[PDB]
């Protein structure tokens, strides 16, 4: 087949290293993390007491350990037949999408791809490896930004038992206007940190992900 | 946005009644009491105004200025930033004519159950008090909807007429 | 829209929280009216003395109410959610 | 069908560009019937192409910064 | 000269029934157009303001409306809260929860944008 | 996931509550039961006379308590954490 | 006394409405008035009740209108003459400050201004309108604070004498519970709207800051 | 010694002025000040009654003040040489800021020198002045923060005693649910203003930290 | 030999000039002094009474102090050899990262460092020495936010039992329904200021970073 | 005095520009005795100078602005 | 993985522009081999490789900075 | 220390633009020994290092002010 000119496989390599790092990073591999992080920071009862760079920084080597497989992957079946010059560009994107888009929609839902489809008009496919990535990518969007909330009110739940349980003693107790947060959050973070919820959590998050 | 204040204002003011005036002591941190009844009518009032017009009305204020005040050396005329200010005014004038019926019917809850302390002076209001209160005004909210409903339309053309009539006025008040 | 439709959508907000809370209300009251009776007839109490039966009485009422509470959030903001392409027509 | 026309201009302008480079090629080993002056018009004529393309490429980019890094 | 009418006309024709007629008539009236029975190719000075302000009013009133559940949580919650003698616990750590637990739990999602594209189509 | 399992969570989450609660409360409710029996045979008290008692009591009780309190506590969140990528599915 | 280059008068132009917020409004013309209100919702039993948006908002109409014989005054002699540019552009401002300063010796108490002079070691030297600017400003302000509080507590005793008052009779009457601010609320906003004392309030206003 | 360029000795001059914020005021000049403004505004017992913006330009004033024999050190034994150049920036610098370091070993703690010296682990250093720059600064403002802590206390303390004196009378005349807090700060209020407790509280501030 | 040209090198050097004050002191040596302090300033009962640019400050200073020994390590071990271009960039960054490198493995959890390893799926290290820097990151910086936390416990019990025992004392005698919040304030701050809290906290961390 | 030295400066920095300007006028009708180099030069350092006040204007600003925009 | 393949990149365009430094140091030592037209080829190329480096490491850099400047 | 470093490389800088100077003062002067071929190459690695300076001081303060309005 025809090939493009280095003159504009250059540019089209550039132009794609603009939106490559910002949105296949934001709304493909980390988005349910950054969520539940945040979620969790909430949860424990003092907002932004971990250093949001530093979060970004450990969600960031969390979600290149959690897709090395699959990049591992493209990595090889793209640059190893275009280093030996095997391939053209325009079949190596395909190449190098091809088991993305798997990996993708492994975990992506089933009625947000049917809403999606029906709203796009798009012909029955009898076959489900045939999603184009114009249809692919909202609903594993979608089911990312779904599966996060869950997950974070069930991180939630604990924290919210121990609130109630200590507010309920205190006031039975005899004492009605001391605030609970002040008193519990020592609490809170002494049951985190000896149930050992951040590297619990992360190993939970890398195995839901996984599986 | 004093439509919406006196609106805000006789939200809030219900939810005081009964359970969400605890903030009377020292400042706190977050209210505990805010979005209880407040949003619920902080919210609500602008919808009204998009039942007419959201931004037609407010536009055609703005044309008519154009024609009384057509941009020039003239001076802004004084004693009229007074009268603007001193309509509110209405801001807890109309709060409490669309509290006339809670605020007498919650009262008169808490007057009878007083009455019986001198039957029981352990009748321990921090235990039936609230319940009970809680019960009877959140049921008088939604059989008393129908009579905010022409009620938010008063504050919007009062405002409207002073809003015309100080914009009207000015010019030849030079 | 007209202002029917503004103030009927304030009416399922109250009568929801006035279904579901109720339930939960009433047990509250209840339960303090049998300790009230009980803080009569040698009434010799500290302040209110109800105040851990109380917790309790609500905390089984919990149970006993569970799903079909969660259940009446779920169907309302169904119907809301069915009605949105036809509030604005 | 915008992926599709990007890729069909991006084609466009290769296909110049090849044309180009091909021709003088045949050029400059000695093959008759390639004139200079027809070769050097259709290389500047690629040329210009690759310019506006490049130029319309740094126009949408912008716009899409400017339409993505604001805040909702 | 007149590529840019025949491709302006189909936008124009889909942005009129979005347009509402009131926004429209006071726009006329405003800028001195001719009102007539039938509309008629509404000028672009016109239909462009009517269009922005539609779009914001109806923006508002399906936002209300999404609000309106979460309210109804913080309502209850907060009621709950207060009967038992809690009135000074926080509810927004206790709300927040549930109105999460509610939004993944009744799909919103999902539901929300295709009631959204449904609107916008009809 | 279905809201049965919201239930069956608060259900698993809130039991947790009643039982770490019950030998604090258990204490002071009958400690005040306690006095007010105690309270008879020239019942003259000055107001209460009956929370001080309550401290000691329930005061004690979290000493003697102690890790078990916490014990559950521990494994409780560990199980949820744990079931994080089974409660996706 | 020489004018200046024009890239040079535009640059401390823009640079002096920089400062406008700052050294024109919050000290020099409504600090008083925003205690006044701050305090007015405390006084009222209603906390966060009327919304800090639209109270900033209600204030700067009052302050602008009772400033408005300074701002007329600067006007007249000052835009006219300047637009006829026989009036230097730093012959402007120091003629425009100096009427000001004697309006602020007015609303300045008494003995403050020593405490500065003494503290700056200026000295006492003589006149009472050649006083720099250094002792005016900081002297101002600790005068406004002063003023406020004093016109504050003449508000809240009435509205506590009626509360007190309202919770005698419920020892009187078996109300020995007893809940005193939930019955007292609605009572105090009822005469508070009757008497209607924003007029008397604004009116209030107006007289004691000119005296 | 020789002298740096222009173009080295401008890009310090402009450098230096983003560190002004921080090095200048932060750490050196005023934060005992704005420390004991906001916890004598949390004592009165309505926060943001007085704007923080007021709140800083007092600070700023009162802090420009008390700097005043150090500002005219450093102003004449750095700018009188500097100006026709008769010895380098850089040497003038240093030459500048020593007295600024004088001024500090008064204000600081002598027993927390000794504490950061032993902790940079820096070698016994006989004399009280050959102390490095980069010791002082950083006890110097934990010696600020305790004696800011220790005034703030101080005036806690009067606050303390009128709210008990006042909540004991209130629930011994009969009734015992009356809200002291909206009781007891009308009568502080009034007592602040009788006492005229910002001049005083001013000079003895000002007193404290210059000595 | 093989080596990088100055152009590359520079390149080089400026890019590290982004990531280095940013992350590489981020996430490496302060986060939980940061983090500490924030807890300390919840636990004081009042947003920001420290502010928060001074707070930075001194954990800059106090991070600065704690890593002089690596840092004279560092620059003896590879800024000498590189200031006189007897090495090359390439095995000098690796010659000066490897005492960081070293000081990280010390301060690491084993639990996190085993989690990380099998997640990363890399299990032929032989001794604990030879483990990447790519995996031994993020179990710093989960071992350090655990330790910060189980200091921040600690120093939030004090405060707690001060505010118990003033609220039960206080409500003991029938002042119950009364916040003893503002009254916990003036005591904790005396307890504070008269232990020292500042200056013997920062000795404390200083010997628990020494371990 | 930061007042004084502030006006100080300005007034400097107006006046040199305002000379630059004059001399600039003078040589652009032909007077004897200016030269081209010597106005170019004057031309630069005025802009130079007028640089260098906005620069330590807007730090200064950003300084004021960074100061007084906490919480106290 | 990331490092290796950005060591990588930067070794071998060090090792490129090395090649040209030595190549055209060897033509102006006068020892015969070099045409002239091999050296300035190598330098235009090396600037080409020097001007895509940079550009990478521009759009890398802000990249980063616009992922970590995020609000979470 | 950070600061004996900085203030070593300004001097470094310093030196070098100062040495520029005097050798293009030397050249201007019509003293023998100069060739124009040398006095143009010290003014551009005057410049370069000058840059360089400036740049290292843009990324450190940008660093500074960044980690400074943080929470």
């Amino acid at each position: 087949g025809q090939s493009w000119s280095l003159s504009v496989q250059t540019l089209v390599f550039i132009t794609s290293l603009t939106f490559l790092p910002a949105i296949l990073l934001m709304m493909t591999s980390f988005t349910r993390i950054i969520i539940v992080f945040g979620l969790l920071r909430n949860a424990l009862g003092t907002p932004s007491a971990p250093p949001n760079q530093v979060l970004l920084g450990l969600a960031l080597f969390l979600t290149f350990f959690i897709m090395s497989p699959v990049i591992d992957k493209i990595y090889v079946d793209a640059y190893q037949p275009f280093s030996e010059q095997k391939i053209s560009m325009q079949e190596a994107l395909d190449k190098g999408a091809q088991p993305l888009r798997a990996f993708m929609l492994r975990q992506t839902r089933e009625a947000d791809l049917a809403l999606f489809a029906r709203l796009a008009n798009s012909g029955p496919l009898q076959g489900p490896e045939a999603v184009p990535m114009r249809i692919l990518l909202p609903a594993y969007v979608t089911s990312e930004l779904k599966t996060a909330f869950q997950i974070g009110f069930t991180i939630f739940i604990p924290f919210l038992i121990i609130d109630l349980v200590i507010a309920s003693v205190l006031m039975a107790l005899g004492m009605m206007m001391v605030p609970p947060a002040t008193i519990a959050l020592p609490f809170k973070l002494m049951l985190f940190v000896l149930v050992d919820g951040w590297q619990l959590l992360m190993g939970s998050l890398a195995q839901s992900f996984y599986s | 946005q004093f439509a919406f204040a006196a609106v805000r204002t006789a939200g809030e003011f219900i939810g005081l009644q009964m359970g969400l005036s605890f903030a009377t002591f020292v400042d706190p941190g977050s209210h505990l009491n805010m979005p209880v009844l407040a949003r619920i009518m902080d919210m609500l009032a602008m919808l009204l105004f998009l039942t007419f017009n959201g931004h037609l009305w407010l536009i055609s204020l703005l044309v008519d200025t154009f024609h009384t005040l057509p941009i020039g050396s003239n001076p802004v005329n004084s004693n009229a930033f007074m009268a603007l200010a001193r309509a509110g005014g209405l801001i807890f004038l109309n709060g409490l004519m669309l509290a006339l019926p809670v605020i007498t019917l919650l009262l008169t809850l808490n007057l009878a159950l007083g009455l019986l302390n001198r039957m029981a002076p352990q009748l321990s209001i921090f235990v039936i008090g609230f319940p009970l209160t809680l019960t009877v005004g959140i049921m008088l909210m939604a059989a008393l909807m129908p009579l905010i409903a022409p009620f938010c339309e008063h504050l919007f053309s009062e405002i409207f007429n002073l809003l015309a009539d100080i914009v009207s006025e000015m010019p030849i008040n030079n | 829209m007209t202002p029917e439709s503004v103030m009927m959508m304030g009416t399922e907000a109250m009568k929801v929280a006035l279904a579901l809370a109720a339930p939960l209300l009433l047990v509250a009251l209840i339960t303090g009216l049998i300790i009230s009776i009980l803080q009569a007839a040698t009434q010799i109490n500290e302040m209110t003395l109800s105040f851990i039966p109380k917790i309790v009485a609500v905390f089984i009422a919990i149970i006993v109410a569970g799903p079909w509470m969660l259940n009446l959030l779920l169907d309302y903001v169904r119907t809301l959610f069915s009605n949105l392409p036809y509030i604005i027509g | 069908s915008f992926a599709g026309q990007l890729h069909a201009a991006l084609d466009r302008i290769s296909d110049r560009q090849a044309a180009a480079r091909v021709q003088a090629e045949k050029f400059t080993l000695g093959e008759p019937g390639i004139a200079l002056n027809d070769v050097m018009a259709d290389m500047q004529k690629a040329s210009v192409s690759m310019q506006m393309g490049i130029q319309v490429r740094n126009k949408l980019v912008a716009a899409y910064q400017e339409v993505m890094s604001m805040q909702v």
